[PDB]
RNA sequence: UCAUCUAGACAGCCGGACGGUGGCCAUGGAAGUCGGAAUCCGCUAAGGAGUGUGUAACAACUCACCGGCCGAAUGAACUAG
């Protein structure tokens, strides 16, 4: 036989991963990762959606499925 | 200081098959099988290529990454005592009374029996944890042999053996007397 | 008489550690640091006193 | 057959190494004392080689030694047992003439060089009218040629 | 300081390679620095024995590798304990003073390169 | 509160014996212009005989971030006042522009040390340009290639009391 | 604040750890290691006129130094939450 793991992959936060702006003025729009400033905060801009490019804690947005 | 990711690696040989769900483990090798529960650490498993598994944690603090050192060595302990198999040799050291050890069996559940321990007249008795076999080895005088593919059970049995023999109100580093585990290795050492 | 090598191999476990100055704990015999809560934890170590 | 090196001052235990040999102290108190009669005054090696009959002794070169006895040294009976400070003139020819006596012997790596160790074994001898023994070594390259 | 004494390092290499077309390779195991020093001064009239940290060999070759391209084919054979024979003597004299000398219970050359060939020997 | 940088210009009241005195400028971090006008009167009495009542302030103007969508290294120089003694750190930071950089250099001086407002002094701030001179490995681990991490054990905070299933962790 | 660092660092194994020279005084002896001073060269990749064990003095063993494996940060002293 052969050796199985369980993968248990979930969403990974990089550049051109597109999030959905949860709470703030935005709230609901995406927008696409720029940049990681820290472990809590990215670069953030959603330039199709009308979003300005800033930095945002990562708790007030949802990183969707799409990279 | 929050390392992002740390992670680890455990090489897994052509015998033996892997298999792990949430955080369990089980080893399947030519010796047989073990298992472990591993639900209180607090890691992620990754198979790379079927010979290869990186273990990782992210964002931990310097226990949390000390703990994924320790979890590797676990598994990879699981994975070479299930290949080579594991084997303890004890020694008896006597002054004056020899020791006499022999294997009884009260409601048959394999108990090693130790008499005469500096001339006593108790009967020290230790159970044996299951898959641990014991041998009273020929050809070197009073050496005792226990094997088994967990470490930690045919450790725990050599060392609850070594702790059943302890001298109480005397001066123990001139009453040396007991039963000392000498060698650890493998069933197939040097293999 | 035990043999010198049985002697040494409960010696090992018997005589060759050190001894905390504060609270008298076994410990290793390389060890830096006592691992008693007690004692706080405390650098202060002798080897343990032999024979001879 | 057996070679036996002993460091004896000269004019001169050697009973404890003579009784292995089976051969009498004083016979070769007095055979080191010839040898040394070149070498007495101050300490130097010597070597004994044994044909299992008798010892016969021979003064092995040592650089303090020679080094010593190149500073001109006015006889000692040490009786005094004084500290015997040594102070010595440059000698630079000496010195020379005591790298080509050991001849690159072990090996010395240059001919400069067994000159520039014999230097250094000066540690005790002052070895220079002004100077400090073998710091100008370095700087002048004279008397390689005559330590070849 | 470090990297000062580490740069004179590169420096005699890359002049002893240029100095002799014949270069023996030498693995020592287990030989003593008085043996060594035996060997160094028996063959001090017609070779140079070097040795170094192999980490720091292999960026010199690479180095100086625009130059002398023939002897990147030494660095396969440099993994390992090994010492640097530069000699004008082409080739089986040096080989036989080398193993020769110091055998006590160990010299071995384990490879040769001369003039752009390698030689097992 | 959340910083601003102003340039504070200032110099002593002209006397007939010296018209023209010398114009000294300041970079000071501050709420606004009240409290950066007085950390500036407090440096200039730190280091010139000077006061407030013997000088005056000839500019005072607000410097906002040049690229205000760049991510930047900064290398912080700060003395700081202890409950002992006074000690020299450098700490350097990763974020996007001066004024976060220094609200989140003081919040992390009085978390770690517990040093307030009035024990913290910034001697300097500035972006380190180039990589490799960055010392920290706190602020080195985020700058390597292709970095990605995930972020396991997601809350979602409800807005009802009662919830009808077991949430799940999965982000 | 000092140092080391992909020209290979710190742990762990393995190998060498040498000659002048038993350097000079002093001791019944003390040869790196009872002490007093000096503490320099050669060969070096590297090795102290010695870090300990060590013998009457030796001999012997180990060190701090350099090398193969490892490939990346680590050691000491100090400060304060
Ligand atoms: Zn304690």
């Amino acid at each position: 036989t052969d050796s199985i793991v369980k993968a248990s992959n979930w969403r990974l936060v990089e550049v051109g991963r597109v999030v959905l702006i949860k709470k703030g003025q935005s709230a609901g729009k995406l927008a696409a990762i720029v940049e990681i400033i820290d472990q809590k905060k990215v670069l953030i801009d959603g330039p199709k959606a009308g979003v300005p490019r800033q930095a945002i804690n990562l708790g007030q947005v949802v990183l969707t499925p799409l990279t | 200081m929050k390392y992002i990711q740390t992670e680890q690696q455990i090489e897994v040989p052509e015998g033996v098959t892997v298999s792990i769900k949430s955080r369990i483990v089980k080893v399947v090798g030519p010796r047989g099988t073990l298992t472990k529960n591993l639900k209180h650490i607090d890691v992620t498993f990754t198979k790379v290529n079927n010979q290869l598994i990186k273990v990782a944690v992210h964002n931990g603090g310097r226990k949390h990454v000390a703990a994924l050192r320790t979890v590797k060595s676990l598994v990879d302990n699981m994975i070479t005592g299930v290949t080579k198999g594991y084997k303890y040799k004890m020694r008896y050291v006597y002054a004056h009374f020899p020791i006499n050890v022999n294997i009884v069996e009260k409601d048959g559940a394999k108990f090693i029996e130790v008499r005469n321990f500096l001339g006593d007249k108790k009967i020290r008795n230790v159970p044996v944890r299951d898959g641990v076999t014991i041998e009273f080895s020929t050809n070197v005088k009073d050496e005792i042999v226990l094997s088994g593919n967990s470490v930690e059970d045919v450790s725990q049995n050599a060392a609850d053996l070594q702790q059943i023999c302890r001298v109480r109100n005397k001066d123990i580093r001139k009453f040396l007397d007991g039963i000392y585990v000498s060698h650890k290795g493998f069933i197939t050492e040097d293999l | 008489i035990i043999e010198p090598s049985l002697k040494a191999l409960a010696s090992k476990y018997n005589c060759d550690k050190s001894v905390c100055r504060k609270c008298y704990a076994r410990l290793p015999p390389r060890a830096t640091n006592c691992r008693k809560r007690k004692c706080g934890h405390t650098n202060q170590l002798r080897p343990k006193k032999k024979l001879k | 057959v057996k070679y036996l090196y002993l460091r004896a001052v000269g004019g001169e235990l050697a009973p404890k190494i003579g009784p292995l040999g089976l051969s009498p102290k004083k016979v070769g108190e007095d055979i080191a004392k010839a040898t040394k009669e070149f070498k007495g005054i101050k300490v130097t090696v010597q070597l004994k080689i044994q044909n299992r009959q008798a010892a016969a002794s021979v003064v092995p070169s040592a650089s303090s030694l020679v080094i010593t006895a190149l500073k001109e040294p006015p006889r000692d009976r040490k009786k005094d047992k004084n500290v015997k400070h040594s102070g010595n003139i440059q000698l630079d020819e000496i010195i020379e003439i005591a790298r080509q006596m050991r001849d690159k012997s072990f090996g010395r790596t240059l001919a400069s060089v067994t000159k520039e160790i014999l230097g250094t074994a000066q540690s005790v001898g002052c070895r220079v009218d002004f100077k400090n023994p073998h710091d100008i070594i370095e700087g002048i390259n004279a008397g390689e040629i005559e330590i070849p | 300081g470090i990297r000062e004494k580490k740069a004179e390092y590169f420096a005699k290499l890359r002049e002893y390679l240029e100095e002799y077309k014949s270069l023996f390779v030498v693995g020592v195991d287990n030989v003593s620095s008085q043996q060594m020093h035996e060997v160094r001064k028996e063959l001090r009239g017609r070779a140079v024995v070097l040795m170094g940290k192999n980490t720091m060999v292999r960026r010199a070759i690479r180095g100086f590798l625009s130059d002398l391209p023939d002897f990147e084919k030494l660095l396969p054979f440099v993994k390992g304990n090994v010492g640097f024979v530069f000699t004008n003597e082409p080739l089986t004299e040096i080989k036989n003073v080398i193993v020769s000398n110091r055998v006590a219970a160990g010299l071995t050359v384990v490879q040769v390169y001369d003039n752009g060939q390698v030689f097992p020997s | 509160a959340h910083f601003k940088e102003y340039q504070v210009i200032g110099r002593r009241l002209p006397t007939e014996s010296v018209p023209e005195p010398k114009l000294f400028r300041m970079r000071i971090f501050a709420s606004n212009e009240v409290i950066a006008k007085s950390r500036y009167w407090y440096f200039l009495q730190k280091l010139h005989k000077v006061k407030k009542a013997s000088g005056e302030i000839v500019s005072i103007n607000q410097i906002n971030e040049a690229h205000p969508t760049k991510v930047k290294n900064f290398g912080v120089w700060v003395r700081y006042d202890s409950r002992s003694g006074t000690h020299n750190m450098y700490k350097e930071i990763r974020d996007v522009s001066r004024v976060a950089a220094v609200e989140t250099l003081y919040q992390d001086m009085a978390a770690r040390h517990r040093a307030r407002f009035r024990s913290i002094h910034i001697l300097k701030v500035a972006e380190i340009e180039k990589t490799a001179d960055v010392k920290r490995q706190y602020v080195k681990q985020f700058l390597t290639k292709d970095l990605k991490f995930p972020l396991p054990h997601r809350v979602q905070k409800s807005t009802k009391t009662f919830s009808y299933k077991r949430p799940s962790t999965f982000y």
